[PDB]
C-alpha cells in the first residue's frame, strides 16, 4: 500500500534474486531487438548484455518489494547498491 | 524418630519459597530474604508443638511494587492461600471465593495438598474480575522457571503488545502462541491474548528475544 521514499527499512543492496530476475527481463527484451542502452563494445549475447547495462546502471526498473502486511517499497535498479 | 513427617514439612517448606519467588516474578513486593527463609525458621513461625505443620497461618497478601504498577496500573493486590484440609470441598473453597471477593482482592491463589472436589472447582470462575488460581503443592516443591532450558518469560503490557504488532505489523494470529495451561504461563498467571517477551541465550547471535501469545 505504497511506502514513502523515506522510512524505507529494507536493504539497500540488490538481492541475489532481483539481480537474477532482472538480467533475465532484460535478456528477453534485448532478445527481442529492443534497444539497448549500453554502448555494445562488441558483446553479442543479450544476458552478456544485459549485464553491463546493469554494471552501467542503466537498466530503467524498478522493484516492488512487498512486505508481508501487504505494503510495498519501491527500490529503483539504479538506487540498489549491486554487491553479491 | 519423625519418619515421613520430616521430609514432607520440608516439601511445604520449599513450595512455599516457590510461591515466594513466583509471587515476586509476578510483579510484587517481596524481601529476598523472605524467599530464602531457613527450613528451621519455617518449622517454627509455622509450625505447631507435635512436628506438624499449621498452614491455615502459612496464607498471606501480596502488593505490587511501585516498580511494577508504572507497567501495569490495573494490578491490585493478591491472596495466597494454603488449605490445612488434604482434599478441598465445595464448602470449604466457598469461604475462600468468598474471602478474596469479600476484601477486594483481585487475584487469589489456592494451593491445596492432593486435589480439589470437580464440584468445588466449578466454583473458580465466579468472581470477576478478579481471578482465582489453583496450585497443587507437589508442582511448587520445584520452581520450573529455575531450570536450564526454561529461558525467562516477561508479561508484556497492553502498551508493549500494541507496540509490538505495530512495529512487525503483524495480526495477533501470526504470533507463535503458548498454552493457557503452559507451566510457565501458569507460573506467571497469564491470561488469553496476552504476550510474553522470550529471551533466549543463542549460539548463533548472543541472545535472541522470541514472543508467544497466550491462547
Amino acid at each position: 500500500k505504497a511506502i514513502p521514499k523515506d522510512q524505507r527499512a529494507t536493504t539497500p543492496y540488490m538481492t541475489k534474486y532481483e539481480r537474477a530476475r532482472i538480467l533475465g527481463t532484460r535478456a528477453l527484451q534485448i532478445s527481442m531487438n529492443a534497444p539497448v542502452f549500453v554502448d555494445l563494445e562488441g558483446e553479442t549475447d543479450p544476458l552478456r548484455i544485459a549485464m553491463k547495462e546493469l554494471a552501467e546502471k542503466k537498466i530503467p526498473l524498478v522493484i516492488r518489494r512487498y512486505l508481508p502486511d501487504g505494503s510495498f517499497e519501491d527500490w529503483s535498479v539504479e538506487e540498489l547498491i549491486v554487491d553479491l | 524418630m519423625d519418619q515421613e513427617n520430616e521430609r514432607n514439612i520440608s516439601r511445604l517448606w520449599r513450595a512455599f519459597r516457590t510461591v515466594k519467588e513466583m509471587v515476586k516474578d509476578r510483579g510484587y513486593f517481596i524481601t529476598q530474604e523472605e524467599v530464602e527463609l531457613p527450613l528451621e525458621d519455617f518449622k517454627a513461625k509455622y509450625c505447631d508443638s507435635m512436628g506438624r505443620p499449621q498452614r491455615k497461618m502459612m496464607s498471606f497478601q501480596a502488593n505490587p511494587t511501585e516498580e511494577s504498577i508504572s507497567k501495569f496500573p490495573d494490578m491490585g493486590s493478591l491472596w495466597v492461600e494454603f488449605c490445612d484440609e488434604p482434599s478441598v470441598g465445595v464448602k470449604t473453597m466457598k469461604t475462600f471465593v468468598i474471602h478474596i471477593q469479600e476484601k477486594n482482592f483481585q487475584t487469589g491463589i489456592f494451593v491445596y495438598q492432593n486435589n480439589i472436589t470437580p464440584s468445588a472447582m466449578k466454583l473458580v470462575p465466579s468472581i470477576p474480575p478478579a481471578t482465582i488460581e489453583t496450585f497443587n503443592e507437589a508442582a511448587l516443591v520445584v520452581n520450573i522457571t529455575h531450570h536450564e532450558l526454561v529461558p525467562k518469560h516477561i508479561r508484556l503490557s497492553s502498551d508493549e503488545k500494541r507496540e509490538l504488532l505495530k512495529r512487525y505489523r503483524l495480526k495477533e494470529s501470526q504470533l507463535p502462541r503458548i498454552q493457557r495451561a503452559d507451566p510457565v504461563a501458569l507460573y506467571l498467571g497469564l491470561k488469553r491474548g496476552e504476550v510474553v517477551k522470550i529471551i533466549r541465550k543463542s549460539e548463533t547471535s548472543g541472545r535472541y528475544a522470541s514472543y508467544r501469545i497466550c491462547m
